Parts: C-alpha cells; sequence; structure tokens
C-alpha cells in the first residue's frame, strides 16, 4: 500500500565522434513530421531559410563593424601624399568623393587610396 | 555676394563635408565618379537532368 | 599507414580520433557489424606508443 | 511624469509559436 | 476520391482549416463560389479547376474570427504608451528630436534596399538653448534646412552605408552645428 | 572595374532583359506582373 | 476537435527586459499594389488588428500612379496606394504589429514603413562647452 519510490536502495552513491552521434540520435526521439503550416514556418525560420519579421533591410550586414568616422573622415590616409601641392588638392577631392560613397566599405576606400599612392610613387 | 556670406558658406562646407575649395564644375565630375559605384550554365543543367532520366 | 611509412610522428589526440572513428564504425564506411579479430582498430591500438585512458 | 515602459524582448519565433498555439488540429484533414 | 468539404460541419473552426496563407483549394474551401465571364446562355465557371480563383490572393486564412483569435494571443508582446504623453503638444515638449527612418518590404531572395539607410532628424530650434547671435548663426549656417514657417531644422543623413552610422552622423552634425553656432570668431566681430 | 575607372578619372526592351518579340508574347499572356495593355 | 484537445500549450517566452523601450510618435505604412480589391482587403485586416491591439490608426488613399510605355503596341502599369498612419505606439507594440501584418502581406503588394522615433537631446548639447 506504499508507493514504489520508497524502500531499499543500493546505497552505494551519495549525490569526439561518440558525443556528436549521441547528440544526433538524441535529436531523433523528438523528430516528428510537421503538423501544420505554422510549425513549417517556425522550422524554416530556425533553419534560417525564412526572413525575419519585421523586415530589417540591413539584416546579416554589419559592414565589418565600421563606424561613421571611418567612412566620413578618410583624410588620415592622405598623410603620406604631398601636403600642400596639387596632388594634395586632387587627393582631398578623391577622399571627399569616397567619403560620400555609401556602396563601398572602408577597406575598398583605403585600397583605392593606396592604389593612388602607389601610382603617384611610381610616377 | 558679401565676403561674409563667402566665408560662412565655406565654413558650412567644412562642417557638412562638402568641398571647401570651389573647384568650378568641370573638375567637380570626379566627385560624382567616386561618389557612385548566365543562360549558358542553366542549359547544361537541363542536359544533366535529361541524362539522369528526369527531363522530358 | 602512409604517414607511418614516411616516418612522421602522429600526435596522441589524432590517433585517439582514429580509434574513435574505427570503433564507432567498426572499420566500415558510413551507410550490425560483428567485431572481427585483428581488424584495423586493434592494429592502431597496438601500434600507438603511449596508451592513455581515452584509447582504452 | 513620462514613465517610459520597459522593453519586452522575445525569441525569434515567438510570434509564430503564439499563432500556432492559437489554432488547434484539423479533424477532417490528413496530416500536413 | 470525394472532396473533404463534404465532411466539414457547419459549425467548424475555420481558422484550423486555413492556419496560414495557402492557395485556393476547391477540395478544401466549402463554398460554391463561381468566377468567370459567362458565355452566351452560360454561367460563370465552377471552382473545381478554375485557374482564376487560384490566381487570387485569397484572405481565407484571415477571417474576422481568425484575426481576433490571433491578435488576442499577440497582446502579451505589447507595451503601453506612456500616459503622460497625451497629445503631440507634450511629445514636442519632452522629446524634441524626431528621427525618421524607413524600411522596405519587397518580394524576392534579397532583403537589401539602398533606400533604408536614409535618416532624417527634425528638431525645433526653439527647443535648443541658443541666444540671439547663436540662433542667427545657426540659421544662416544651415540655410534651407531651416524652415522659418515651422521653426524646424531638418538634417537628412545618407552618406554612410548603414542606418546606425547615418543616425550617429546626424547627431554629430547637430552637435557641431550647435557648438560652432555658440562660438564667435575674431572674424565674426565686424558683422 | 576599379582599375579602368582610375585612369578615366584623370581624364529594344533592355528594361526587363527580354527580347523585344518575347516581351510582347509574355505580356499578352498576362505573364508579366501588372503589365496590362491599354 | 470535439474531445481530443491539447491539455496545455507552450506560450512563447516574453521576458520584460530592463532597457527602456523605444517610443514612436507616428508609423506610416504605405502599401502599394496592382489591385485595389487586395488593398481594400488588406486595409480591413490591418485596421481590425490595429483596433484590437489598441493602436490608433487612420487610413487614406494616396493618388494612383500610371507608367505608360510603347514598344503601335502600347502597355500600361497601375500602382495604387493605401497609407495607414499609426500613432502613439511603443517599440514592442509596433514591432509585433509590423511582424504580424508583414507576415500576412498579400501577394504582389509591397510595403514602405516609415517610423518616427521620439528621442531626447544629447547631454553634450544641453549646455555650451566652456
Amino acid at each position: 500500500r506504499k508507493n514504489i519510490f520508497t524502500g531499499k536502495r543500493l546505497n552505494i552513491f551519495d549525490m569526439s565522434l561518440w558525443d556528436v552521434e549521441f547528440a544526433k540520435q538524441l535529436a531523433t526521439v523528438n523528430e516528428q513530421p510537421l503538423q501544420n503550416g505554422f510549425e513549417e514556418l517556425i522550422q524554416w525560420t530556425k533553419e534560417g531559410k525564412l526572413w525575419e519579421f519585421p523586415i530589417n533591410n540591413e539584416a546579416g550586414f554589419d559592414d565589418d563593424g565600421s563606424e561613421f568616422h571611418e567612412h566620413i573622415f578618410l583624410e588620415k590616409h592622405l598623410e603620406s601624399f604631398p601636403k600642400q601641392g596639387p596632388i594634395r588638392h586632387f587627393m582631398e577631392l578623391v577622399t571627399c568623393g569616397l567619403s560620400k560613397n555609401p556602396y563601398l566599405s572602408v577597406k575598398q576606400k583605403v585600397e583605392h587610396i593606396e592604389w593612388f599612392r602607389n601610382y603617384f610613387n611610381e610616377k | 555676394l558679401s565676403e561674409y556670406a563667402f566665408r560662412m558658406s565655406r565654413l558650412s562646407a567644412r562642417l557638412f563635408g562638402e568641398v571647401t575649395r570651389p573647384t568650378n564644375s568641370k573638375s567637380m565630375k570626379v566627385v560624382k565618379l567616386f561618389s557612385e559605384l548566365n543562360h549558358h550554365t542553366y542549359a547544361e543543367l537541363m542536359q544533366t537532368l535529361r541524362f539522369l532520366g528526369l527531363y522530358r | 599507414d602512409q604517414l607511418l611509412q614516411a616516418g612522421t610522428t602522429v600526435s596522441l589526440e589524432t590517433t585517439n580520433s582514429l580509434l574513435d572513428l574505427l570503433c564507432y564504425y567498426g572499420d566500415q564506411e558510413p551507410s550490425g557489424v560483428t567485431w572481427r579479430a585483428k581488424n584495423n582498430a586493434e592494429r592502431i591500438f597496438s601500434l600507438m606508443p603511449e596508451k592513455n585512458e581515452h584509447s582504452y | 511624469e513620462v514613465v517610459i515602459p520597459k522593453k519586452k524582448t522575445w525569441d525569434k519565433v515567438a510570434v509564430l509559436q503564439a499563432l500556432a498555439s492559437t489554432v488547434n488540429r484539423d479533424t477532417t484533414a490528413v496530416p500536413y | 476520391l470525394p472532396p473533404r468539404t463534404e465532411k466539414m460541419a457547419v459549425d467548424q473552426d475555420w481558422p484550423s482549416v486555413y492556419p496560414v496563407a495557402a492557395p485556393f483549394k476547391p477540395s478544401a474551401v466549402p463554398l460554391p463560389v463561381r468566377m468567370g465571364y459567362p458565355v452566351k446562355k452560360g454561367v460563370p465557371m465552377a471552382k473545381e479547376g478554375n485557374l482564376e480563383l487560384l490566381k487570387i490572393p485569397n484572405f481565407l486564412h484571415l477571417t474576422p474570427v481568425a484575426i481576433k483569435k490571433h491578435c488576442e494571443a499577440l497582446k502579451d508582446f505589447c507595451t503601453e504608451w506612456p500616459a503622460a504623453l497625451d497629445s503631440d503638444e507634450k511629445c514636442e515638449k519632452h522629446f524634441p528630436i524626431e528621427i525618421d527612418s524607413t524600411d522596405y518590404v519587397s518580394s524576392g531572395p534579397s532583403v537589401r534596399n539602398p533606400r533604408a539607410r536614409v535618416v532624417v532628424l527634425r528638431v525645433k530650434l526653439s527647443s535648443l538653448n541658443l541666444d540671439d547671435h547663436a540662433k542667427k548663426k545657426l540659421i544662416k549656417l544651415v540655410g534651407e534646412r531651416y524652415c522659418k514657417t515651422t521653426d524646424v531644422l531638418t538634417i537628412k543623413t545618407d552618406r554612410c552605408p548603414l542606418r546606425r552610422q547615418n543616425y550617429d552622423y546626424a547627431v554629430y552634425l547637430l552637435t557641431v552645428l550647435y557648438h560652432e553656432s555658440w562660438n564667435t570668431e575674431e572674424w565674426e566681430k565686424s558683422k | 572595374a576599379d582599375e579602368r575607372l582610375r585612369i578615366n578619372s584623370l581624364r529594344v526592351k533592355r528594361r526587363w532583359r527580354l527580347s523585344r518579340i518575347v516581351f510582347r508574347h509574355l505580356a499578352d499572356h498576362g505573364q508579366l506582373s501588372g503589365i496590362q495593355r491599354a | 476537435l470535439h474531445v481530443d484537445v491539447p491539455k496545455d500549450l507552450t506560450k512563447p517566452v516574453v521576458t520584460i527586459s530592463d532597457e527602456p523601450d523605444i517610443l514612436y510618435k507616428r508609423l506610416s505604412v504605405l502599401v502599394k499594389g496592382h489591385d485595389k480589391a487586395v488593398l481594400d482587403s488588406y486595409e480591413y485586416f490591418a485596421v481590425l488588428a490595429a483596433k484590437e491591439l489598441g493602436i490608433s490608426i487612420k487610413v487614406h488613399e494616396p493618388p494612383r500612379k500610371i507608367e505608360r510605355f510603347t514598344l503601335r503596341v502600347q502597355y500600361e502599369m497601375r500602382t495604387l496606394y493605401r497609407c495607414l498612419e499609426l500613432e502613439h505606439l511603443t517599440g514592442s507594440t509596433a514591432d509585433v504589429y509590423l511582424e504580424y501584418i508583414q507576415r500576412n502581406l498579400p501577394e504582389g503588394v509591397a510595403m514602405e514603413v516609415t517610423k518616427t522615433q521620439l528621442e531626447q537631446l544629447p547631454e553634450h548639447i544641453k549646455e555650451p562647452i566652456w
């Protein structure tokens, strides 16, 4: 007349690929077919096939964690160029043009500046 | 044009990042330049599906 | 076997991974297999120099 | 006094889970 | 085989039949709906096999009962507007700056839109602590961005690629404009 | 693209990407979204 | 389901964070379509959802646009509009409402959501630098 969780016990205690496959076959015990459309949408969202809502038009894009000062102030890369000549004028204009380019990353702008540096160095 | 308007305008240009030196307009073009930025393969897919017995 | 022939010393963790794979699949490629004496896993286990808890 | 409410954050699929729990199984249809 | 509309009761739970946006299924929709320009001494085409009914973006998955039963469950995700802000008069008092940003929903594989980076800051100059000289300088400096009728300064930033960067740029532009308006040069003496 | 631009700086229904005949064929069938002939 | 019903359901986890919520003065949802009936049905759906979620909504119809082009054979494209201004809604309510109505966006209809967040002046601008 007593519940099965009371009685004699052992009393002996007191308080790689193997793991990967173990977890994979744990995944199976709760592997049932989709039961309706909402579950299908949830499954695809978890898989990442579906867009996130509300739509963020810049989702998955962070521009390498760049800051605005790295895009708008690009004149620090013109230090190795002439400081008061006509090349200074042309490069100031070029960096003004690059700083107003929203389609380019900072890396592309700096490599443009470096190409100009190299071309003038050869000449 | 009062020279006061002139230097106040070129200060505005420095603050907002426009070209401070007015370089006329013909040489202003490169600012615009730098401000901006396969039916073949699909057919051998169709051929491959044919070979595998899944097209036509 | 190629690395052994080349005389290159294989690290302990790597050979442990080898024995993991061989034991879990029992010398067969991924799709019961009965344990065969003198199969590859036993040869790897015998060939390794210092045997730790993980290999056993 | 402007008491700005605290932001509520929810999981990626919370809205879909709510909408799914909102509808029950169809008795006259085969599985989806 | 027979359609399953024959097995549907007249008091069924319709939302469960169409949980989500699904196309018109004549074997699942229990309506004798017809559509099509009739022929002479003819009738509009029946639903079974009608491509025109299959072309409609049907709202069967969104019925008033379904909408209510959905938005009743979605209430748990909402917060309450601060009751102190009863009208726009107090909104323009306690929160002077207005930041306008846009998102675009098209259909396709790419979620990107070039127009989502634009940010528009709007602030009334009367909310900023500027003296006579400061306000004169700021107005002359901004130019057309200031509208005299509304007393509003509108700074639109789109230079940076992202939207947070443009918002930061707009904030920095406002910061400089204020500080450089509150400054008098040796040049500024002889107006 | 970048290389050619740098030196330069110092100095039919293409709208839909269809053949002009084909665009008529598609649009007559109603295939194009919103292209109603008037 | 007359007898067999789920006994309990997993309500999604919505945790009340400590960070203060965003406040939106206005939220203009401009929906564009080739069909006026779809836009009317979507207007009914969105308005009903807005009334039930407590959001204040006002609807109007911006003017229709026409793109006419000749290849003689002449073709035309219609763009009809419906603009839904929500007012005085917080960040979470706006986010959930937008998720709902954008997931339920009908075929061939695009959306342009303009959000006007309310913010305070930066502390740097409260007084001039000395």
